[PDB]
């Protein structure tokens, strides 16, 4: 089997330069072209650029939002390829995946490597209670945790719960969870969001009170 | 595979 | 540019019943040479595509017979022919018969249940975000379906459109249906200049929107 692994990803700043690297393995050969696909977070497959085989001149080819920013070559004397990226936008910022075409188009890709593009630092999150009243059976309660980075905190309560994805909001992350509970259980037990934030060596443990 | 590119010259 | 453009962009489908995905392109996808080099891919969350149909028809190595690929030209339909668990994710359309390659938009195939109107509860700004001199305002809408929505905030009888954040949850694997959290994001200035806050959320359920709100001098 063909295997395809993208490496190189990070964090950049904006105006910034990355370059990405891609091995194929279990591949005969060289005779075949090399693309990459980029996929922006909740958006759809974006063709980046192409390089063809040896025996087509090992042409190249780049999409217009791209064009004359990014670079693609080869190494077949050790089955590589190359993505190099100048002047980064925070709208660079996908994941990457280094995909195949031989036989079959865009057959065999890569897991990908992620791209961030931007001028954020490390950032503790803000954790705020959600909490009904200025009732009903069941009562929701929630947690917004505001304005974090680097992305990826865990919400856990002390299962009814929801876990809204993260968003941008000024740069910087925002996401919420909410928790329903039986009208009967909250106040009288206490209730509980644990947020953590790896990146920044943060857990806030937030009890809920009316 | 993945063999030659199936796309034309 | 070629523009792919693909018909539903969200499907709803019953397991076991049969699914068609439309995929059209702004020109011919028929090269001079005969091949007609339009392609299908299937995303499920978390994973790169796995290509399914290749030139119009062909299916890929591994890939079920209940995938096949049709149309000519312009037109072009993927038939998923008895929907299984593993079938739901995005499908992608993609030509590559003209530099730029193109893909569509994606068409994400869901499941089909009863329609179901959200539960929303709205929620004030909190002391400690009030300390450190931001204000922001949260509507929780939970377990509705379909996904559609629209949530509408006022002040003091208002729309407003600056500082919402909205985020939708991926459909429930148990109850089949979405939430979605909104967040009106002001300063403690604005928040304690005006005096009543109102989420309101329209969904096909009912004409009627479901109001929650409250005032500020009350909390």
């Amino acid at each position: 089997e063909v295997q395809v692994v993208e490496s190189g990803g990070g964090l950049v700043q904006p105006k910034g330069s990355l370059k990405l690297s891609c091995v194929v393995s279990g591949s005969t050969l060289n005779n075949y072209a090399m693309n990459w696909v980029r996929q922006a977070p909740g958006k759809g497959l974006e063709w980046v650029a192409r390089i063809r085989s040896k025996s087509n001149n090992y042409a190249t080819y780049y999409a217009d939002s791209v064009k004359d920013r990014f670079t693609i070559s080869r190494d077949d004397s050790q089955s590589m390829i190359y993505l190099q990226m100048n002047n980064l936008k925070t709208e660079d910022t996908a994941m990457y995946y280094c995909v195949t075409y031989g036989n079959h188009p865009f057959a065999y890709w890569g897991q990908g490597t992620l791209v961030t593009v931007s001028a954020a630092k490390t950032t503790p999150p803000s954790v705020y209670p959600l909490a009904p009243g200025c009732t009903g059976s069941s009562v929701t309660l929630g947690c917004l945790v505001k304005g974090y980075f680097p992305e990826s905190v865990t919400v856990t309560w002390n299962s009814s719960v929801h876990t809204f994805p993260a968003l941008l909001q000024s740069g910087l992350y925002t996401m919420s969870s909410s928790v329903t509970v039986p009208s009967s259980t909250w106040p009288s037990q206490t209730v509980t969001c644990s947020v953590a934030h790896p990146a920044s060596s943060t857990t806030v443990d937030k009890k809920l009170e009316p | 595979l993945p063999g030659e590119e199936d796309l034309p010259g | 540019d070629v523009v792919m453009t693909q018909t539903p962009l969200s499907l709803p489908v019953s397991l076991g019943d049969q699914a068609s995905i439309s995929c059209r392109s702004s020109q011919s996808l028929v090269h001079s040479n005969g091949n007609t080099y339009l392609h299908w891919y299937l995303q499920k969350p978390g994973q790169s595509p796995n290509l399914l149909i290749y030139k119009v028809s062909n299916r890929f190595s591994g890939v079920p017979d209940r995938f096949s690929g049709s149309g000519s030209g312009t037109d072009f339909t993927l038939k998923i022919s008895r929907v299984e668990a593993e079938d739901l994710g995005v499908y992608f359309c993609s030509q590559s018969t003209h530099v730029p390659f193109t893909f569509g938009s994606g068409t994400k195939l869901e499941i089909k249940r009863a329609d179901a109107a959200p539960t929303v509860s709205i929620f004030p700004p909190s002391s400690e975000q009030l300390t450190s001199g931001g204000a922001s305002v949260v509507c929780f809408l939970n377990n509705f379906y379909p996904k559609d929505i629209n949530v509408k905030w006022k002040i003091d009888g208002s729309e407003r459109q600056n500082g919402v954040l909205n985020s939708w949850t991926d459909q429930d694997s148990k109850d089949s249906t979405y939430s979605m959290s909104s967040t009106l994001t002001l300063t403690k200035d604005e928040y304690e200049r005006h005096n009543s806050y109102t989420c309101e959320a329209t969904h096909k359920t009912s004409t009627s929107p479901i109001v929650k709100s409250f005032n500020r001098n009350e909390c």
